[PDB]
């Protein structure tokens, strides 16, 4: 007998807001070679890739989604990268009875089963920071939290989720402030309302502006703890920006002691996953395929999720095991792949891969603290098993964390 | 005759509520197509409008568009797009198939972004087009201080956000900006507290009855107050909890409604040789049992925009069409440049575009005893206001003062 070719219709953003496809396409190519060379996964089938550059643009992606659906061969799954591209393809997909599997989407809105009934993602939702936040609050005894956000759909949704999460844990949000571009008025209000435990969600440019305003208002020190997303560049507060008044020294001062949460994208452990690679081996392997240095390559940190997306699909198809009879007008095979994808449980290069009811990836979070102008690993949190690994590396001026109020 | 194919994208099914817009405009579309064919305006060619049901759904609407490109003839342009989310998806992708689009019913301001939607055009003024009209009304009555009441829904916040830019560099102060999601009463008390006299309201029909209920309770009505709110509500919308009906009508008394003008009031012959009044009679006879749609004139003028566009494009090619696959960038640019030249008097008044946006007519109404009565019109082209003498009224000897 001969192996039947089975096709993935993928979209890789080689440019745009998140040029993740630069490192994610070779990671997908490596994963397909690895799955196809294994005779114990799909011995009867050969997984093949048909792809296009979406440019992280929905309008641009609409042209390629047509190209994938209206040209032979029939695709069994759709694989988009960007959140904006995934929102378009995952909503449209039901009309062609297609499973959608994203390797790079973080938008909380994508975890809606009514709008996106066949959607899965190896990239966790931005809401994954919230159970780690509630756990750090509980450990430190805080029940009063202030929130500050830049106005972006992603941050609004993340804070909306934090609200329902704090309520269950018996914690309340004291004050919520927002800003489009200038954070002068929201930070002044945080001092006025005597906020102590503050969650700040914004991009790098806005973070520098928030922290300049934070210095000028003495909103840093023993009384205050800031919670930020650990996605900034290496010495972000030191980066020169002519739009900000504050100096490097004044600003290294304002950021001192703040806590960050970051989604774990590469298993810190030296264990071997299903491919039998180590986290470190995968990195060495991917760096070789790349024309440019990892630092220059977009989506290098997200590349393990793209590698794991291929394995998640391969294992789901192996459960169902037929595939060549797939048609866009039939729910039968789709519902079976769906059930197999929903039941995913395996070790990947990014760690243990499992999806929640919404189809969103469950993963570890890396907790860090800025100690002397440098981030220090203070622990990890697993939302599913409720287990916190504590390093005993965290430090406070009081010798103990402050408190949410006046006392 | 060779066909000039056009992709008609609109909700048509009775199952979808917005299907009434699509069906309500079809007799008007039929009238324009019939005349253009009779006059042989497009000679040697003929306008071939193919209709595809979008069902007012993102997935169904996208598949309807995709199926039209795959199985349909080679369309030169897109006609339609009613529902905001579906129209945005199609409008953003247009360049991929070098297709110029002309909508007659999509009013969402988002579509004015030519970085995101360069190939999109519309004959209907957007929800923001009421703002340059309101400014003219404020200037006319010497209202230099205003307060705003906005429902926290995208559609309304878009309008309020645009108002900031329109009133900037103008001698008008927004002394109080108030928002609400479910109940306006708290925001209405704050407006009263800050002594707001002229209120610019942006909220739905359901919220409007609540706004006027709070207004009666807080005495924010009569000779001292002027409410300027949306003019697109259903007639007898107020009839459809704490306040009485007589008390709602007392607070509603004298409100100014603002919306686009469905048809020109000028008894002047249009491009078709008919006055807007003559076309309206022709439309009412033709529609038969199908319920009327306020976008009918915009759909009628839309067909004329396409026909006049195809004429200019045909001349440009002759100055130097059948093989237009969606691959011809040059023809798409020719059609795009030809549509930018649109300048004729239609049933909705003068049909002219300013960066894909319609420069049209805005209707001013006033609630008087039992219903909304027309009190004026704003001309966007000339940026002029005409207030109908002996219609608009104030409870006091003078129109209210702003403080
Ligand atoms: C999973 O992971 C490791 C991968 O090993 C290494 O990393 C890769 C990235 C790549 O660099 C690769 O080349 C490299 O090996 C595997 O662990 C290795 O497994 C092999 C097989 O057991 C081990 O080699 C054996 O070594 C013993 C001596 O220790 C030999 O007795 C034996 O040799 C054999 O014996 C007969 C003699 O007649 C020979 O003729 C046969 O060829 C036969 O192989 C092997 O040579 C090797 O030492 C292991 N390394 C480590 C570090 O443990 C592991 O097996 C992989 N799992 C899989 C593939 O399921
Ligand atoms: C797009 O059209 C604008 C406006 O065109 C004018 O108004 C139309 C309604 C129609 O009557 C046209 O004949 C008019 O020219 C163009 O901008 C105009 O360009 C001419 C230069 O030829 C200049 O005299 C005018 O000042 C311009 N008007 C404005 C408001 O700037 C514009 O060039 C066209 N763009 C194209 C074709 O790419
Ligand atoms: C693939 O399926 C077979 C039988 O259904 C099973 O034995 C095998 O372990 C599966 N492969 C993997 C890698 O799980
Ligand atoms: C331009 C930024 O886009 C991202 O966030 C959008 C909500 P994304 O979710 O599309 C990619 C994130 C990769 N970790």
């Amino acid at each position: 007998s001969e192996r039947r070719a089975v096709y993935i219709g993928a979209l890789f953003p080689m440019s745009g807001g998140w040029p993740g496809g630069q490192a994610c396409q070779p990671a997908v190519e490596m994963a397909l070679e690895d799955v196809n060379s294994r005779r114990d996964i799909l011995p009867d089938y050969e997984l093949k890739l048909i792809h296009h550059d979406s440019k992280c643009d929905p309008g641009q992606a609409t042209k390629y989604l047509y190209e994938l659906l209206y040209n032979d061969p029939i695709k069994i799954i759709l694989m988009p990268g960007c959140s904006s591209v995934s929102t378009l393809v995952a909503e449209a997909a039901r009309m062609w009875n297609l499973i959608v599997l994203s390797y790079g989407s973080s938008s909380p809105a994508l975890s809606n089963r009514q709008r996106f009934p066949t959607f899965f993602r190896t990239h966790p939702s931005a809401t994954l920071h919230n159970p780690t936040r509630v756990k750090l609050f509980e450990k430190w005894g805080w029940k009063k939290i202030a929130t500050i956000q830049q106005t972006t759909e992603v941050f609004t949704s993340t804070l909306d989720d934090l609200e329902e999460r704090v309520k269950e844990a018996g914690i309340e949000i004291t004050f919520r402030q927002s800003f489009f571009s200038d954070p002068a008025v929201p930070v002044k209000n945080l001092k006025r309302q005597d906020a102590r435990i503050i969650v700040g969600l914004f991009y790098e440019t806005e973070a520098r502006k928030v922290f300049c305003e934070v210095y000028k208002e003495r909103l840093f020190g023993k009384k205050y703890v800031w919670f930020l997303i650990g996605w900034y560049a290496d010495n972000w507060f030191k980066i020169y920006d002519p739009s900000i008044n504050c100096t490097v020294d004044e600003m290294t001062e304002a950021v001192e002691g703040h806590i960050t949460t970051e989604i774990v994208m590469l298993n810190p452990a030296n264990t071997r996953s299903i491919s039998n690679m180590t986290s470190q081996e995968f990195v060495e392997k991917l760096t070789k395929r790349l024309k440019r240095h990892p630092e220059e390559t977009g989506g290098f940190q997200e590349a393990p999720l793209a590698y794991d997306a291929i394995w998640a699909l391969a294992l789901a198809l192996n459960k169902t095991s037929r595939l060549e009879d797939f048609n866009y007008n039939n729910q039968t095979i789709t519902d079976q792949i769906y059930r197999a994808m929903n039941s995913s449980s395996f070790e990947g290069v990014s760690g243990h891969v499992v999806f929640d009811a919404s189809g969103s990836r469950m993963a570890w979070t890396l907790i860090e603290q800025l100690q002397g102008g440098s981030y220090k690993k203070i622990g990890y949190y697993d939302s599913t098993k409720d287990d916190l690994s504590w390093s005993k590396t965290d430090k406070w001026i009081g010798g103990s964390p402050p408190a949410d109020d006046y006392k | 005759s060779p066909p000039l194919s056009i992709m008609g994208l609109m909700p048509l099914t009775k199952e979808v509520a917005k299907g009434s817009i699509g069906r309500g405009v079809l007799p008007a579309v039929e009238l324009a197509i019939e005349q253009i064919r009779n006059e042989s305006l497009l000679r040697p060619y003929f306008l071939d409008l193919r209709l595809y049901d979008t069902e007012c759904d993102n997935a169904k609407g996208l598949k309807a568009f995709y199926d039209a490109i795959k199985y349909g003839p080679n369309h030169l342009m897109v006609f339609g797009g009613v529902c905001p989310s579906v129209t945005s998806i199609i409008a953003e992708s247009l360049q991929g198939w070098n297709l110029v689009q002309l909508s007659f019913a999509a009013t969402t301001p988002v579509l004015a972004d030519k970085k995101k939607y360069p190939y999109f055009f519309r004959t209907v003024p957007s929800d923001n087009a009421v703002n340059p009209a309101i400014l003219k009304l404020l200037k006319h009555y010497q209202w230099k201080r205003v307060g705003t009441l906005t429902q926290d829904v995208q559609r309304f916040s878009e309008v309020r956000n645009d108002l900031t830019g329109v009133l900037y560099g103008e001698d008008i102060e927004i002394s109080d900006t108030e928002s609400f999601s479910n109940d306006p009463c708290t925001s209405v008390k704050k407006l009263k507290g800050n002594d707001v006299r002229i209120i610019l309201g942006q909220f739905d029909q359901n919220m409007a009855a609540k706004v006027f209920c709070c207004a009666y309770e807080e005495n924010m009505y009569g000779s001292k107050y002027q409410w300027i709110i949306p003019g697109w509500y259903e007639p007898s919308w107020w009839e459809q909890s704490r306040c009485l009906r007589k008390n709602l009508l007392a607070a509603m008394e004298g409100y100014i409604g603002v919306d686009f003008e469905p048809l020109s009031s000028k008894q002047i012959k249009t491009i078709s040789g008919k006055t807007p009044q003559q076309y309206e009679r022709e439309y009412n006879n033709k529609r038969s049992g199908v319920g009327p749609s306020k976008f009918h004139g915009y759909a009628y003028d839309g067909i004329w925009v396409i026909a006049k566009t195809l004429q200019r494009a045909m001349e440009t090619l002759h100055a130097s069409i059948q093989d237009f696959n969606y691959t011809d960038h040059t023809l798409g640019r020719i059609i795009l440049n030809a549509m930018n030249e649109t300048n004729f008097f239609g049933v909705t008044g003068q049909v002219v575009f300013r960066n894909g946006e319609r420069m049209g007519t805005i209707k001013f109404t006033q609630f008087q005893d039992s219903r909304e009565v027309k009190v004026g019109e704003y001309n966007a082209v000339a940026d002029t206001l005409e207030i109908i003498n002996d219609t608009i009224r104030f409870q006091g000897s003078e129109p209210p003062k702003d403080d």
